[PDB]
Order: C-alpha cells, then structure tokens, then sequence
C-alpha cells in the first residue's frame, strides 16, 4: 500500500521558506506525475502543479507561479509543494494526487495558514439560561486567531448531542459553537463542564456550568 | 468565459430515486474522471475514462458523456451515495475542474427549536454582549432568518454557522448568533428570533427581559 500520508506545517514568520513533505512511498519508483491538488474553504478544487522524477521536469499554473518549485529526490521519495513569497490566500488544504488513468492515489492533506498574526488564547464564557423536559447547553468561544481548536464535552461521556459548528470569520477572530443537550434528571444534578484547548497558544481554559 | 463546472448546484434525493449528475466543460475532452469527496476526508476515485470502474464503488453506478457534457448516473440512491462529486480532465491548459455537487438524502421535513440564551455575569464584566438563538434539528436547509429587537430589525454583527449533516437524525442544526457590545445590551430588553420555515406557518418565538434576575 502507498504509505503513508502527508506532513504538517504551521504559521511561519514572513520571509522564511516553509517546505511541505509529501511522503507517498508506494513504489512504483520512479516514473509517475505527483500532481498537487489544492482546495480553498470555498469548496473549489484547484491545481498546484506536477513533478516528474525520471528526468526532473516540473510544471506550474497561472494562479500559483513565481515561485512554487516542485523539487524531487528519489532517495527520500518526497515531493515538495510549498510556495514562497506568499500572501494570506495560501491558507488552504493541500493534497497530493499520484498519477494513474485518473487522479486515483491522493494523500490525506494539510492546511497551512500563513500570515503575520499573533496567537491568542481562547476564553470560555458560560451560556446557561436563567421549565421544559430537555435543555440545550453550550459555552461560546470568542477570539482565537489560529484555526487549531479543541472540542470536548465531559471528556468522552456526554458526546451524544454535540453539534460541531464552524468557526466562521468576523473581525479576524474565529467564533464557533458547541451545543449539547442535557436531560432534567442530570441538570443541575451532575456537574457538566466544557474544556476547549488551543494547541498553537498552548493555553487551557476551563469553566464549570452553573444554573443562573 | 472561461469557467467549467457541474450544472446543478445543490441536489437532494430520497433513498430509492434516480440521481443523475451533469458536468459542463469549457472545452471538449475525451476521458472524464468522477470522484466521491466526502466532507472532511480526502476524495476518492469513482468513475474514470467516463464509465469504467473504481476500487470500492458498487455495480449500480453508471456514467457517460462525451464532448463538453458529462453525466454520471446513480441507478438507485442508497445510504452510502451522499457525497460531493467533482469532475476533472487532464490538460494541456487545464480548464480547470469544477466545484462539486453537494447532495443530501431526503426524508420528512422537521420543524426546529429556537433556543435564545441570555448572557451571564462573567461576559458583561469582561464587557461582551453575544445573544444567540440556536436553530437545532430542522429540515430542509433553507431558513430566511430575521433578528428584530424591540419592534425594528437588526442585521449588523449577525453570524451564521452550519453544523454538517447528522447520521442518527439526518437533520441540520444552525447557530443564529449576533454580536453586540456591553453598552448596546442594556438599552434593548426583549431579545428574540423568528425562524421562517416551510413546515410551520408561524415562527416559534420566545421572549425574555433584562429587569428580572
């Protein structure tokens, strides 16, 4: 089987050269076309270019030229797809399609958000009402800058009615939601908490939910 | 001039009906590829060389289409035929490829619940005012939402997030949420939401005031 997946890259300070590392080793070595598929959060699938290992011929496309190089090294069997002189529009999921009659062998992909930002910690605010059989719960997140965030409810014991809401953008700050439904026999009987985490700022915020 | 995509945007079909796709191309080709790109996960291969096969695609999937028009027809929709399908064509000046065809298994249309939440003490001490009304478990996708406070409408700071498709209920759940500041909350009293939906005639409306604690 073509092992294993692609690598990860985080936000890099502007001016340095980041580098992806696409680690498909399913040899088949080394005569194929490693075409890199890139897709925005606008759900459109675009093409970043391909590379050929037997002689060394790369390619490019009009919306990603100058200077996205696709270097090849058959000793390590990796394909490099990072673009320098970048802007913030390169914040998109970056796949790795191998060559067949179609685009059959993809990778798993990585999203690389690049800017000159500041990593902000999250802050759990209690969403609790101040009557009926079941009440929906939740705790709002407001103002975390990089897209790594964590979603838990009771650390793996009340993950039934957790709806995963997107962090749509306003004022350059991500705002998602995580609402869970509780029955009246456990509220306010057991102490419910929500614990979110930010890997990029390495900050943990917790809050216990109280009836107001 | 010049973009190429699949012609119908968002489809919907109950398990048992005909699902026929339609791709439009800016330039002619000979072979056409078709995929099954689920949400969050990497795409797979579904139909290549306009008809042939895949690794795990069943025998009911059929496809054709030559020139600038392609068509991948599902014979009968099952529980595993709900994916965003895109097409492709290798080139020699790529067109480029299309967007993807989102489609949802149809069922009985359900009326939501609208849960408005009052902001607690800790938010106003930090200095925030975020009033929500979570629309949960509705069908279909479309709701023309309205935020009106104290008689007149309000559309500034209104944010809308869409939790993706569920597997046990097979419905959608929204977060209708506007954001204000701590001084704009103490001048308005009744915070409410109307969910205009095609199931119920009147939108369900809940009311609460600020002078009670």
């Amino acid at each position: 089987q073509v092992q294993l997946q692609q690598s990860g890259s985080e936000l890099v300070r502007p001016g340095a050269s980041v580098k992806l590392s696409c680690r498909a080793s399913g040899y088949t070595f080394t005569t194929y076309w490693m075409h890199w598929v890139k897709q925005r959060p606008g759900q459109g699938l675009e093409w970043i270019g391909n590379i050929y290992p037997h002689s060394g011929n790369t390619n490019y496309d009009e919306r990603f030229k100058s200077k996205a190089t696709l270097t090849v090294d058959t000793s390590s069997s990796t394909a490099y797809m990072q673009l320098s002189s970048l802007t913030s529009e390169d914040s998109a999921v970056y796949y790795c399609t191998r060559d067949l009659r179609g685009f059959a062998y993809w990778g798993q992909g990585t999203t690389v958000t690049v800017s000159s930002p500041k990593t902000t910690p999250p802050s759990v605010y209690p969403l609790a009402p101040a009557a009926a059989s079941m009440v929906t719960l939740g705790c709002l997140v407001k103002g975390y800058f990089p897209e790594p965030v964590t979603v838990t409810w009771n650390s793996g014991s009340l993950s039934s009615g957790v709806h995963t809401f997107p962090a749509v953008l306003q004022s350059d700050l991500y705002t998602l939601s995580s609402s869970v439904t509780v029955p009246s026999s456990t509220w306010p009987s057991e102490t419910v908490t929500c614990n979110v985490a930010h890997p990029a700022s390495s900050t943990k915020v917790d809050k216990k939910i109280v009836p107001r | 001039d010049i973009e190429l995509t699949q012609s119908p945007a968002i489809m919907s079909a109950s398990p048992g009906e005909k699902v026929t796709m339609t791709c439009s191309a800016s330039s002619s080709l000979r072979y056409m590829h078709w995929y099954q790109q689920k949400s969050g996960t990497s795409p797979k291969r579904w139909i290549y060389d306009t008809y042939n096969l895949a690794s795990g695609v069943p025998v009911r999937f059929s496809g054709s289409g030559s020139g600038t028009s392609y068509s991948l027809t599902i014979s009968s929709m099952e529980a595993e035929d709900a994916a965003t399908y895109y097409c492709q064509q290798w080139s020699s000046n790529p067109p480029t490829f299309g967007a993807g065809t989102k489609l949802e298994l149809k069922r009985a249309d359900a009326a939501p619940t609208v849960s408005i939440f009052p902001p607690s003490s800790e938010q106003l001490t930090s200095g925030g005012a975020s009033v929500v009304c979570f629309l949960n478990n509705f069908y279909p996708k479309d709701i023309n939402v309205k935020w009106k406070i104290d008689g007149s409408e309000r559309q500034n700071g209104v944010l809308n997030s869409w939790t993706d498709q569920d597997s046990k209920d097979s419905t959608y759940s929204m977060s209708s949420t506007l954001t204000l500041t701590k001084d704009e909350y103490e001048r308005h009293n009744s915070y409410t939401c109307e969910a205009t939906h095609k199931t119920s005639t009147s939108p369900i409306v809940k009311s609460f005031n600020r002078n009670e604690c």
